[PDB]
RNA sequence: GAGGUCCGUAGCGGUCCUGACGUGCGAAUCGGUCGUCCGACCUGGGUAUAGGGGCGAAAGACUAAUCGAACCAUCUAGUA
RNA sequence: UUGAAGGCCGAAGUGGAGAAGGGUUCCAUGUGAACAGCAGUUGAACAUGGGUCAGUCGGUCCUGAGAGAUGGGCGAGCGCCGUUCCGAAGGGACGGGCGAUGGCCUCCGUUGCCCUCAGCCGAUCGAAAGGGAGUCGGGUUCAGAUCCCCGAAUCCGGAGUGGCGGAGAUGGGCGCCGCGAGGCGUCCAGUGCGGUAACGCGACCGAUCCCGGAGAAGCCGGCGGGAGCCCCGGGGAGAGUUCUCUUUUCUUUGUGAAGGGCAGGGCGCCCUGGAAUGGGUUCGCCCCGAGAGAGGGGCCCGUGCCUUGGAAAGCGUCGCGGUUCCGGCGGCGUCCGGUGAGCUCUCGCUGGCCCUUGAAAAUCCGGGGGAGAGGGUGUAAAUCUCGCGCCGGGCCGUACCCAUAUCCGCAGCAGGUCUCCAAGGUGAACAGCCUCUGGCAUGUUGGAACAAUGUAGGUAAGGGAAGUCGGCAAGCCGGAUCCGUAACUUCGGGAUAAGGAUUGGCUCUAAGGGCUGGCAGCCGACUUAGAACUGGUGCGGACCAGGGGAAUCCGACUGUUUAAU
């Protein structure tokens, strides 16, 4: 009788509204909430880093962000490194077109300078 | 967030001993548990042990003071008048 | 489930009287008397907060039975003060007599000199 | 209670005054051979049949050897 | 327990044998662990140290004074408290202290004082809040606290 | 995750019913209802304080069912 | 009393075991005069006999708060004060010298005398909960078991000849002989080695003296690891149900101490190297040029796992015997996995609180020093905290009750009396209610009826405090979720203010994670939100569970008080 019951109470039933008699806390703890949710946002930061897909520095910052709580799930998480990512990314494929536009104009400058002093 | 308007520390003491009472401990209050820099190492580890007695938690070193804070200007007159009073003992 | 009783004439949870669960041969659960946990040595130097190292932490009286090396270690000081204390007291105890030959040769030259 | 490991060590055991008895154990997969000093009882195992009987006829002849069920 | 001021543990080196001697001082405030404190009629005047109240120079702050030469100390030994030296009288060998509640006292100019003010100051300024309080800084000293009229 | 903090178990206590009983289960108990429940907290053992004395967050309270001066023997067959 | 049936205690017990106290009440046999407020074939009654086994459980040892001698002082005096204070307060010792003795007078021992070295804080008492080396498993009685028997250990003390082994410690040079291998002679060294380091190896000399550690410590919070219990998925073995169903329901499914190894934890331990684009990291913190991240090591714990013990034993089952008197004989089996803000215990890290800082001593150990000792190249010597071997461990306590009947209260008295262990469901929960293990017989009697008056519970139409000194007593409210919350205020509170709505069953949906190789596969554990349907509107259905508001007086508050008005 009592596992029938709960194998019913596992696919939901018996937990309304009228069957509850301690607070949601004293039922379900925020605390051990919160501390499971750090672990698991915490793990998956350091695998990300450990393997590759974000540097030091985007780890540190959105490590301070997921202790001040920006972060809900995993998902929205990666998700936010995902756009992280594809931004950063952008950006550092223009910087570098600029660049080397930048880097073959100044080494243009400097044969044209050095052959003019060849013909002097 | 900011949770308490004018009780800071002394918010644990509730309703209780009095305005008065509680705002003139609650200086004495933030002194005693505030964290001061060390002149030994440069660190801010200097913790209050006992009364009287501050310890550093890097050099594990310890000083005599206070009964509230690291130092109080009666000792440290009492130090400058003294260096001066030896200077003059020597000439 | 199967609930027991002390083995011994005390029935207060003092210092002496903690035990420990074992399930015996007999598929039996009982109170053993566990022993006290005893401390490694604390390092003459008064400054490190933290135990010596090689050394055996028992309750005092059982460090008759131990062997030698199980209780000290190889070095000046072995087993009774830390390795940094030992080798700062060396550098200091070096540098302190050599400025004392500074200072003595100092006074030797200034004696010349009046 | 020991473990000797290796059999000619066990065997200067044997030899040993203080041993009292010997002991043969004979179950499955493995034999055991336990003699009986002052201190320890000291216990040689064995995976090979053949070896442990010609161990047991190599045993000195003046202690009390007994098998075990 | 029961004292305000802090107790300064102090090794000395037996002059006679091979020994070292351990004593407890009244911690003058600014001492500190790892400090050498010099004990004699010609130790250099600084905090920490003691010395016969004849040579110091009038005006020096002083703590743990001894009231008459041998005493060991008995005068101005509480958290924050200090003495004066006021003034010298070679001849009769006598010096004027000005002591914590304000009286003045002639001594006699060859007995120890340790200069410095005691350690642990303005312990009576933070109000006791609560009998709590009250009653665990008399259980340290003494069956006395919960006087009735 | 602080607090001589709140509700509330065990413990500690004893409000009201002026309930039960009142030649009682009992020379002070019983039921329901109550107060507090991390602290000036509750408690065993050891130990100190002895009668015009002790001890008392103070009611003349407690000091072996005895307390605005304990108990025991004696003066004592005290005096009326 | 036995069996069956129906109930209760309900793991903060009516269970199993101890301390104080009791003192034979413990166990067996017999009896029914007296006692057990009825009775008794029964008894904690009476009469006969039995029953308590220790090197390793405690006392004995230590010192604490304190108590208490001697010196001294006081005192008419019995005596008192006093505990380091007005004492010539030591009867010990390495060694050296002298004198004698025994033992193969070797070398040592007993000594007797002298030289030399020597702080104790005061004799002594004070804890069966503090400190304090070292024993566990199975079996055994009628009543005793860490005490008896079996089997495995371990500590302390002792040992002329050390009983043996191993270490010390056994090498180098030169010169001869030898083809060489190897051996003979001279000299000389030899109180151990390895690692950059933290440290390691089985030993690895050393006195008076000095230094340090352990013994040796508060309360509270949080987190982590390890167990035991509980839970889940399957294999067995045995029992229950089988009118229909249920590959079903229940019970059971071991390994000690002490060694070895390995996980798993902890490090304020070492080496390389040098960091701002600051980085590492926790539930919280916290850390770093006084050396972080990153690599490589070292140490401590190790109650967990494997192993010696160990399967020989235990347990569960099936079957033969002994018709018995059996630690009888046998078969078989004692399996493989997963989970958890679970509960209890324990180990560890970190933080908070103190005008509170949270014991001493016996005892043991390590280090610094270098007075000394050993042998001259060996058959080596002094010396060994190394491995085995030999002997011993005296004295006292030990039965039982421990509490609605073995204790105190005059008694089998609803009072009082210090602790340990602690299952399933519901539920926030060690709350209340029902059950299992274990226990019990309704509390110093039964039978027949169901008047009054009582004691303890309930319910009442219409009204709703008109009752009464006085809403006394009872009643209303009650959990959780979602809203919402005033005056006043010491800005902390008031506050669950006040006032509303919802709550069952069933069938679904969505969100919230690991391991392996923005994807794929395999695993999961509980929660929250939303929806449809549905019941005589019923749902915190029993249990548990705040009536509220507006003011005045007094005491700031928490706390304490006339044991029995
Ligand atoms: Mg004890
Ligand atoms: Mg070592
Ligand atoms: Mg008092
Ligand atoms: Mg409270
Ligand atoms: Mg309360
Ligand atoms: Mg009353
Ligand atoms: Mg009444
Ligand atoms: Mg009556
Ligand atoms: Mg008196
Ligand atoms: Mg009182
Ligand atoms: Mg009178
Ligand atoms: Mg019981
Ligand atoms: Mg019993
Ligand atoms: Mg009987
Ligand atoms: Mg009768
Ligand atoms: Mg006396
Ligand atoms: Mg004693
Ligand atoms: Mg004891
Ligand atoms: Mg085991
Ligand atoms: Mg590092
Ligand atoms: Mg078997
Ligand atoms: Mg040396
Ligand atoms: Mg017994
Ligand atoms: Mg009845
Ligand atoms: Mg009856
Ligand atoms: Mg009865
Ligand atoms: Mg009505
Ligand atoms: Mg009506
Ligand atoms: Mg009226
Ligand atoms: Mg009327
Ligand atoms: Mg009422
Ligand atoms: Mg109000
Ligand atoms: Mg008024
Ligand atoms: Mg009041
Ligand atoms: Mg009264
Ligand atoms: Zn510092
Ligand atoms: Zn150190």
């Amino acid at each position: 009788r009592c596992r029938k019951n709960t194998l019913a109470r596992r696919k939901g039933r018996h937990m309304g509204i009228g069957k509850r008699k301690g607070t949601a806390n004293a039922r379900m703890p925020e605390k051990v909430t919160w501390m499971r949710r750090m672990r698991i946002l915490r793990r998956l930061l350091r695998r990300y880093r450990e393997s590759k897909k974000i540097d030091r520095h985007m780890y540190h910052s959105l490590y301070l962000k997921v202790k001040g709580n920006v972060f809900k799930n995993k998902r929205i998480l990666m998700e936010h490194i995902h756009k992280l990512k594809a931004d950063k990314a952008r950006k550092k494929l223009l910087a570098d077109q600029a660049e080397a536009r930048r880097s073959k104009t100044k080494e243009a400058r400097k044969r044209r300078e050095e052959r003019l002093q060849a013909k002097k | 967030a900011k949770r308490t308007k004018k009780v800071g520390i002394v918010g644990k003491y509730g309703t209780r001993y009095g305005a008065s009472l509680r705002k003139m401990v609650k200086k004495i209050e933030i002194s005693q548990h505030a964290k001061y820099t060390c002149s030994f190492c440069g660190k801010t580890k200097m913790k209050r042990r006992a009364v009287g007695i501050w310890h550093c938690g890097s050099c594990m070193k310890t000083v005599a003071g206070g009964a509230w804070t690291y130092n109080t200007t009666s000792a440290v007159t009492v130090k400058s008048a003294i260096r001066r009073l030896k200077e003059l003992k020597d000439q | 489930v199967q609930r027991l009783t002390y083995r011994r004439r005390l029935s207060y949870n003092t210092a002496s009287n903690k035990t420990r669960l074992s399930r015996t041969p007999g598929n039996r659960i009982v109170y053993l008397y566990t022993k006290k946990v005893g401390k490694a040595p604390k390092s003459a130097c008064g400054v490190c907060p933290g135990r010596l190292r090689g050394v055996r932490a028992v309750r005092p009286k059982v460090l008759m039975r131990l062997s030698k090396t199980k209780k000290h270690v190889s070095r000046a000081y072995g087993g009774s003060m830390c390795a940094k204390c030992v080798r700062d007291r060396i550098k200091r105890a070096f540098l302190i007599e050599e400025q004392k030959i500074v200072v003595k040769v100092l006074k030797a030259q200034a004696q010349s000199q009046k | 209670p020991r473990k000797i490991e290796e059999i000619k060590d066990f065997l200067l055991t044997a030899r040993r005054k203080d041993a009292k008895s010997v002991k043969i154990k004979k179950n499955k997969d493995n034999v055991k051979f336990k003699v009986r000093c002052s201190r320890y009882l000291y216990t040689l195992v064995i995976t090979d049949k053949e070896k442990a009987e010609k161990l047991k006829q190599s045993l000195p002849p003046g202690l009390a050897v007994k098998e075990l069920k | 327990p029961g004292r305000g001021a802090p107790l300064a543990k102090v090794v000395f080196r037996d002059p006679y044998r091979f020994k070292k001697r351990t004593e407890l001082f009244i911690a003058a405030e600014g001492i500190h662990t790892g400090q050498f404190v010099y004990c004699g009629k010609k130790a250099q005047l600084n905090i920490g140290n003691v010395l016969p109240v004849g040579t110091m120079p009038e005006g020096t702050i002083v703590c743990c004074l001894e009231e008459k030469p041998g005493d060991r100390g008995k005068l101005a030994r509480a958290s924050g408290n200090y003495a004066t030296v006021i003034s010298h009288n070679p001849e009769t060998k006598k010096t004027r202290v000005k002591l914590p509640s304000g009286s003045k006292k002639v001594i006699s100019s060859a007995n120890r004082a340790v200069v410095g003010v005691v350690a642990g100051g303005g312990r009576i300024d933070k109000p006791i809040l609560k009998a709590g309080r009250a009653y665990h800084k008399y259980k340290a000293k003494r069956n006395c606290w919960p006087r009735v009229r």
